[PDB]
């Protein structure tokens, strides 16, 4: 006879092993629910260059439930990556991909110059205000640096996107850099992502 | 909207768009200086002018930002460095005239070679040979050949390109508000608007001129020493009161006397400073020479080399598949892109120009965190000040034999500090007259005090009265010795070398302090201290965004380069050359000539 799928298994394959990924400018967000998040997978890999936690440990997710998983996606430059935690600064925290100061969740990186070779990615350069947490500017408006109005882009007017350049020669810290960001969030309430360990706590109904 | 905010986002949107672009201008001069080929002095061209037309658009909408309202120093450096109208102040054919005679002269340089008159296809060009010839033979006449003929074939094909080149640079100069050419190379050492802690063009001349005077005394003694030993390997060929005849020196032009050592060394029964030969008997590969120059950046708490700068670097000769510069230089391609470009030998001075070239990339690395247009050295001085201070230490005997060059039961003495003393003098200072004539002579042809009539009239009298050394064949107006050099052709600022001397043992004092040293100046190492190397490194990322005199201050002490540092790393030889040349005459005669006839008439 057949084991029952009784619970389902969470789609970091999706995620982590998606052909294409997301600029920072417009990053992409998946919703985990209804499953069950095997972190073992993510523990045996090699290329991860990063995988750092927030208000969890990152040896006790396999035995963790959730209320709420988000799984955002994008690609930034190496010297970037620190930018994806809380409370940082810079292009990429203020103007492109913020998270909360009390973010709890984990961000995975790793190398990417052998699939982002080359590759459309884009970042914001210029903003009005610093992006707010968990927000989204995909807007292609010139920024007004001066007074002067702006009908084109020219002098004091400057067009928001600006452009990665991939090349295998450059640096490691201007190489790409794919970041998976797991958000977790914990309530009173039935749990929809659960670990391995507590696999039959709350995602059965 | 502050005239300084909206500068800010101007910058940025300059450092962001300049990446890009200066990469690919040195991702075409890289495989230029390497490839030497026709397809890639287009390429390179096409990248340099995509650049430079960046620069004058960027230029140009810099000026409508007035320095005077910024009131952010590091803001006002960057938007002063983009400002100024570099090459555009000349005429849209006067900037491609230039450009060719820059580029003419880069390649007849590393082109160039001498032919036998009995077989045309016998060349010997001066990278692979003319260099080796005037290093290793022991032969007055074929010294002379390699000597003359580089600067009868050579240097001929320059005179007529120089001139035309110093009246283009020299229009250049002025355009942008400066005396002359000389003026604009000067500004390198420029700081304005910091008080006390300020230093003009003209202080450099002041000071360069103030602290050579001081370095005199010493040239002199070892001057007199090194005649001596010369005579002994070239009899009846120079005059025990006259200059030295330019071709009998270490290298083409008298750079370096580092090759005079076998023909000077004091104890020449002790065991060998140089250590050439052992890095044959135990075998040495250009790799190991960068591998172990890694540990001593390592050890000291500095960053290891790139993987990339092991991928992408030119570190041994490539072959006769294809033509390269082979001058040492370091590489910021940009994008953290870091290389060496060295067509390394298994001798010692290759392993400790290595030193010098990885001290260049540390650097580098260390600045790479500042904006685009502060990523450089506070000087020219410091960034080749950098490489020194490590090489200082490496040709040591202490560290020579901890890598097991020297051997295991070495002893030192004080015959063995005499010697080596000597072979850091031969190098650091037999140099500093040879630079410091040659920076004059550029300076006063610059400011138009020496006419073209002159040009090599003058060289060689500032030749024998500096730097005690003559010419073997007379020279008409016809030559251009200055430019058989690589940094008079590749138009290079010469000065770096003077004030590299100078900072170099003003560093390794405040260097030698951090770590625990309680003996003399020389025989000194930093090779484990992490605390030498972050009082180094705390210096090394800040670039150009602090002046040079306010960073020489925290380091060292001084807001100015001191030459008593210097002497005092020499005493030891000072006092001991003044002994053994008690049987010699100290001092050189202006008027005898190899090439004078001893006849009456
Ligand atoms: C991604 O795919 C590779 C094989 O292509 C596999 O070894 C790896 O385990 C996968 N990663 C995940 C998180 O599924
Ligand atoms: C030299 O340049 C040619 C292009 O003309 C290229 O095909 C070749 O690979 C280059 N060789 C080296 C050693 O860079
Ligand atoms: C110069 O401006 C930058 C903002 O672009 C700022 O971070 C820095 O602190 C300023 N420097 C000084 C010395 O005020
Ligand atoms: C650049 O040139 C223009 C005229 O060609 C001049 O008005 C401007 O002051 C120059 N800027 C600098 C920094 O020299
Ligand atoms: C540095 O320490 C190592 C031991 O870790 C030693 O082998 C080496 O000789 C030391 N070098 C110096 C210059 O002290
Ligand atoms: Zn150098």
């Amino acid at each position: 006879v057949r084991f029952p799928n009784i619970t389902n298994l969470c789609p970091f394959g999706e995620v982590f092993n998606a052909t294409t990924f997301a600029s920072v400018y417009a990053w992409n967000r998946r919703r985990i629910s209804n499953c069950v998040a095997d972190y073992s997978v993510l523990y045996n890999t090699t290329s991860f260059s990063t995988f750092k936690c927030y208000g969890v440990s990152p040896t006790k997710l396999n035995d963790l439930c959730f209320t709420n998983v988000y799984a955002d996606s994008f690609v930034v430059r190496g010297d970037e990556v620190r930018q994806i935690a809380p409370g940082q600064t810079g292009k990429i925290a203020d103007y492109n991909y913020k998270l909360p100061d009390d973010f709890m969740g984990c961000v995975i990186a790793w190398n990417s110059i052998s699939l982002d070779a080359g590759g459309s990615y884009y970042y914001r350069l210029f903003r009005k205000s610093v992006l707010k947490p968990f927000e989204r500017d995909i807007s292609t408006q010139l920024y007004q640096a001066g007074d002067k109005p702006c009908s084109v882009e020219g002098p004091d007017c400057y067009y928001p996107l600006q452009s990665y350049y991939f090349q295998s020669t450059n640096g490691v810290g201007y190489q790409p850099y794919r970041v998976v960001v797991l958000s977790f969030e914990l309530l009173n309430a039935p749990a929809t992502v659960c670990g391995p360990k507590k696999s039959t706590h709350l995602v059965v109904n | 909207s502050t005239i300084e905010e909206q500068a800010k986002t101007f910058l940025d949107k300059f450092n962001h768009e300049a990446e890009d672009l200066f990469y690919q201008s040195s991702l075409a001069s890289w495989n230029y200086n390497t490839n030497i080929t026709e397809e890639n002095v287009q390429n390179m061209n096409n990248a340099g002018d995509k650049w430079s037309a960046f620069l004058k658009e960027q230029s140009t909408l810099a000026q409508m930002y007035p320095l005077q309202e910024i009131q952010n120093l590091t803001v006002k450096l960057q938007l002063q460095a983009l400002q100024q109208n570099g090459s555009s102040v000349l005429s849209e054919d006067k900037s491609k005239r230039l450009n060719t005679i820059l580029n003419t002269m880069s390649t007849i340089y590393s082109t160039g070679k001498v032919c036998n008159p009995d077989n045309p296809q016998e060349c010997l060009l001066l990278e692979p040979g003319l260099n080796e010839i005037m290093a290793n033979s022991l032969d007055y006449n074929e010294r002379l050949w390699a000597w003359e003929s580089w600067r009868s074939e050579v240097g001929k094909q320059l005179r007529p390109l120089y001139e035309e080149y110093v009246v283009l640079k020299n229009e250049m100069a002025r355009a942008n508000h400066y005396e002359d050419y000389g003026d604009y190379w000067r500004g390198d050492y420029e700081v304005n608007g910091v008080d006390g802690y300020d230093y003009s063009r003209g202080q450099l001349i002041e000071d360069v001129e103030h602290t050579f005077e001081e370095i005199k005394p010493l040239y002199e003694h070892l001057h007199a020493y090194v005649r001596a030993k010369l005579m002994n390997a070239y009899p009846s060929y120079i005059s025990p009161i006259g200059c030295l005849p330019a071709h009998l020196l270490g290298d083409m032009w008298g750079r370096f006397w580092t090759n005079l050592y076998s023909l000077t060394v004091p104890f020449g029964q002790k065991p060998n400073i140089d250590v050439t030969d052992a890095m044959v008997d135990q075998a040495w590969d250009a790799q190991r020479i960068f591998k172990e120059a890694e540990k001593f950046f390592v050890s000291v708490g500095l960053p290891n080399m790139t993987q990339g700068f092991w991928e992408n670097s030119m570190l041994t000769d490539p072959g006769n598949v294809q033509k390269a510069v082979c001058h040492p230089t370091a590489w910021d391609l940009g994008k953290g892109d870091f290389r060496i470009l060295m067509c390394t030998k298994v001798t010692m001075d290759d392993f400790l120009t290595a030193h010098h070239e990885m001290g260049h990339i540390q650097y580098d690395m260390a600045y790479a965190a500042q904006p685009f247009l502060l990523r450089n050295g506070a000087n020219e001085g410091f960034h080749e000040a950098v490489g020194e201070i490590m090489s200082l230490s490496a040709a040591t005997p202490k560290h020579l034999k901890s890598i097991g060059l020297l051997s295991p039961d070495f002893q030192e003495d004080n015959e063995t500090e005499i010697n080596f003393l000597l072979k850091q003098a031969l190098t650091i200072v037999g140099t500093l007259p040879f630079t410091y004539m040659l920076e004059k002579w550029r300076w006063m042809v610059f400011k138009g005090e020496i006419p073209k009539d002159q040009w090599m009239k003058k060289w060689w009298e500032m030749k024998r009265e500096i730097v005690g050394v003559v010419e073997p064949v007379p020279h008409d107006e016809t030559y251009c010795d200055p430019a058989s050099l690589f940094h008079v052709s590749n138009d290079y600022s010469f000065i770096r070398y003077y004030t590299r001397t100078l900072y170099q043992f003003q560093f390794q004092e405040a260097l030698c302090q951090a770590a625990k040293h309680e003996g003399p100046l020389h025989k000194c190492d930093i090779s484990n201290s992490t605390e030498a190397g972050q009082k180094l490194f705390n210096m090394l990322r800040l670039g150009k965004s602090e002046p040079w005199t306010l960073a020489l201050e925290n380091v060292v002490g001084a807001k100015n380069m001191n030459v008593r540092p210097l002497l005092n790393y020499f005493e030891p030889l000072f006092t001991w050359l003044k002994d053994q040349n008690k049987n010699s005459f100290v001092g050189w005669s202006t008027d005898w000539s190899p090439y004078a006839d001893q006849s009456i008439k």
